C-alpha cells in the first residue's frame, strides 16, 4: 500500500526500490502572442527515478521534440514516463530490476501500472509523504544536461556523491531531502549557504561540495534555518 | 400458455416470478403458477419467511421441458424438478387448474417490460454461465460468487461471467497502452465483440442476465459484471450505432423496473456518473439519462 511515516524506513533496506518523479517531465513557460493571447513553449524535461538506497540515479531526458504535434501534453507526460520507466526496467538485468516503484504523485498510478503488465511481481506504490525531488532542477549539474540535450537522452547519476562511505543510506537519504527542500522554499538563499565558502569545491564528478563532517553538520542547522525562516517569512510567524 | 405446478408449499414463503411476487402462508394450498408467457426465458424465485438470507431461484424456459416445484425438508428448499412422463404432467396441471389452486402469471397486455428485459437473454447462454448440464434449468442465489471474484471459493457453485478486467494484458495491445486504456474500442469491438461474445446480442445478453440476478437475488458479482460491461462499452469512442440505440433501450427498462429503495445498494456512483456525463457516449444514452435524473437524481 502507501509508503508513509509510520513504514518509511522500509526505503533503506535490501528489496531494490525506485522513486518515480516526474513532477520535471512537461515543462513550459507561458507567453504573450503577438495577438495578445496566451501560449506555451516546451523546455526540455527529465523523469527523476531514484534508489534511496544506493543514491543511484537514472536521469531521463525529455528532448521537447517528443512533444511536437501531440494534444493533451500534461496527459501524455504521464503516459510517456510510464513507457520510460518500463523501458528502463527491461534494460536492467533480472537481479537488478526493481521489487517495488514509489511513484510521488498518485496520477501516475493507472499509467505505470498499465506498462508494467509484464512485471505482475513489481508492486506499484503510491505514497502519503509530499517530497521535494521536484527542486531536482535547482542542482546545476542536472539543469546544465537537461537544458543542453539535443536529443533523449539517459544520464547516470549518484545523487549522493560519495556519502556512503561515512554515513548510512538513512542519514544520506535525510542529507539529500533537507537540502532539496531547502531549495525548493528559497532557492537562492539556499545555493548561497551551499557555495558561500570559496575554499570548498564540488569535484567534477559529483554533484554537492566536499564538505567534511563538521561542515555538514553546519551546513544542516543553515538548511534547518532557512526552511523555518522562509516558513515565518510565509506565514508571519 | 405454461404451467409450472407446486406439489405443495409447506413452509411460509414470498415467491417470484419474472418481476411479480405473492406471498404463501405456510400449508396454504397453493399449487403453482399459470398462464406464463411463452417466447421468454422466466425466473421463479423464492425468500422464506423465517430467513430472508439466501434469496434463490431458478431459471427456466417452458420450450424445453415439464418443470415443476416440489419443497425438500431435508435441504430446506424449493427446488425445481422436471418430470419426464409428459401425460403424469398434463393430468397433475389439468387437475390444479379445475380445483384453481394456481396463480395467473398477471401480464398487462400493454406491457412489454418483461419483454425489453430479456430480449438477448437466452437459456442456451445461462447454461453456460451457470454450470449443471443434467439440468434443462438454471439455479442462482445471493452469496454465489463469480469466476472473478474467486480470482481475487467452490467453482461448480460459481457464475462463469466473461471476464473483463481494464488493467490487464488481454485488454491493453502491446505499444498501445495509453490508447487502449483511454478508449477501450479495440477491446470491446476486437477482444470481446469479434473474438469471446461473437456479436452484440450474446454481449447483451449476458449483460441483462447479470442485471437481472443482480435485482432479483442481489448477487453482488452480478451487479459488478453488469456495471462492467456498461462502463466497457461507454469507455469505447468507437461503437455501432446500433449497439448504442439498444443499449439505452437496455438500460432505460433496468432503472425503471429497480426498486426506488434498492438504488443506494444496485447502482455504482461512480460508473453511472462516468458513463452519463464524463464517457464518449455521455450523450448517447438520451433516455436512460432522463429516467436517471428524473429518478435517481441523488447519485448523480
Ligand atoms: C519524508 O521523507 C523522509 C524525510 C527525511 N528527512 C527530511 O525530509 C529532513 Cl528535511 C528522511 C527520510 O528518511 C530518512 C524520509
Amino acid at each position: 500500500g502507501a509508503m508513509n511515516s509510520s513504514n518509511y524506513a522500509e526505503l533503506f533496506n535490501n528489496d531494490i526500490k525506485l522513486f518515480v518523479d516526474d513532477t520535471n517531465v512537461y515543462r513550459v513557460t507561458v507567453h504573450k502572442t503577438f495577438e495578445g493571447n496566451v501560449a506555451t513553449k516546451a523546455i526540455n524535461g527529465c523523469i527523476f527515478t531514484l534508489n534511496p538506497k544506493t543514491g543511484h540515479l537514472f536521469l531521463k531526458i525529455i528532448h521537447t521534440s517528443v512533444w511536437a504535434g501531440q494534444k493533451r501534453l500534461s496527459q501524455l507526460a504521464k503516459w510517456k514516463t510510464a513507457e520510460e520507466v518500463s523501458a528502463l526496467v527491461r534494460s536492467l538485468p533480472k537481479e537488478e530490476q526493481p521489487k517495488q516503484i514509489i511513484v510521488t504523485r498518485k496520477a501516475m498510478l493507472d499509467p505505470l501500472e498499465v506498462h508494467m503488465l509484464d512485471f505482475p511481481n513489481i508492486a506499484i506504490r503510491p505514497t502519503e509523504l509530499r517530497l521535494p525531488f521536484s527542486a531536482a532542477m535547482s542542482i546545476d549539474k542536472l539543469s546544465d544536461v537537461v537544458m543542453k540535450a539535443t536529443e533523449p537522452q539517459m544520464v547516470l547519476f549518484n545523487i549522493y556523491d560519495d556519502w556512503l562511505d561515512r554515513i548510512s543510506s538513512y542519514t544520506a537519504f535525510s542529507r539529500l531531502t533537507l537540502l532539496l527542500r531547502a531549495l525548493k522554499t528559497n532557492e537562492e538563499s539556499a545555493k548561497m549557504i551551499l557555495l558561500s565558502d570559496p575554499t570548498i569545491t564540488i569535484k567534477s564528478y559529483h554533484l554537492w561540495p566536499s564538505f567534511t563532517d563538521e561542515q555538514w553538520i553546519t551546513i544542516e542547522s543553515q538548511m534547518r534555518d532557512l526552511i523555518l525562516t522562509e516558513y515565518g517569512r510565509k506565514y508571519n510567524v | 400458455m405454461n404451467t409450472v405446478p407446486f406439489t405443495s408449499a409447506p413452509i411460509e414463503v414470498t415467491i417470484g416470478i419474472d418481476q411479480y411476487s405473492f406471498n404463501v402462508k405456510e400449508n396454504q394450498p397453493f399449487h403453482g403458477i399459470k398462464d406464463i408467457p411463452i417466447g421468454h426465458v422466466h425466473v421463479i424465485h423464492f425468500q422464506h419467511a423465517d430467513n430472508s438470507s439466501m434469496r434463490y431461484g431458478y431459471w427456466f424456459d417452458c420450450r424445453m421441458g415439464n418443470f415443476y416445484i416440489q419443497y425438500d425438508p431435508k435441504d430446506g428448499l424449493y427446488k425445481m424438478m422436471e418430470e419426464r412422463d409428459g401425460a403424469k404432467f398434463e393430468n397433475i396441471v389439468h387437475n390444479f387448474k379445475e380445483r384453481q389452486m394456481m396463480v395467473s402469471y398477471p401480464k398487462i397486455d400493454e406491457d412489454d417490460t418483461w419483454y425489453n428485459l430479456t430480449e438477448f437473454v437466452q437459456m442456451d447462454k445461462i447454461r453456460k454461465i451457470v454450470r449443471k448440464d443434467e439440468n434443462q434449468f438454471s439455479y442462482v442465489d445471493s452469496s454465489m460468487t463469480t469466476v472473478q471474484e474467486n480470482e481475487l471459493s467452490d467453482p461448480a457453485h460459481s457464475l462463469n461471467y466473461t471476464v473483463i478486467n481494464f488493467k490487464s494484458r488481454e485488454a491493453i495491445r502491446p505499444g498501445h497502452e495509453m490508447e487502449d486504456f483511454l478508449d477501450k474500442s479495440y477491446y470491446l469491438n476486437t477482444v470481446m465483440l469479434q473474438g469471446i461474445f461473437k456479436n452484440s446480442s450474446n454481449y447483451f445478453g449476458e449483460l441483462q442476465f447479470a442485471f437481472l440476478n443482480a435485482m432479483f437475488f442481489g448477487n453482488y458479482g452480478s451487479s459488478l459484471q453488469w456495471h462492467a460491461m456498461i462502463e466497457l462499452i461507454c469507455s469505447s469512442a468507437t461503437v455501432p450505432k446500433h449497439m448504442l440505440d439498444k443499449l439505452d433501450e437496455i438500460l432505460y427498462y433496468q432503472i425503471k423496473t429497480l426498486p426506488e429503495q434498492y438504488s443506494d445498494i444496485l447502482l455504482n456512483e461512480r460508473v453511472w456518473n462516468i458513463c452519463l456525463y464524463s464517457s464518449f457516449q455521455k450523450n448517447s444514452l438520451h433516455n436512460t439519462e432522463k429516467i436517471m435524473e428524473n429518478k435517481y437524481p441523488e447519485l448523480l
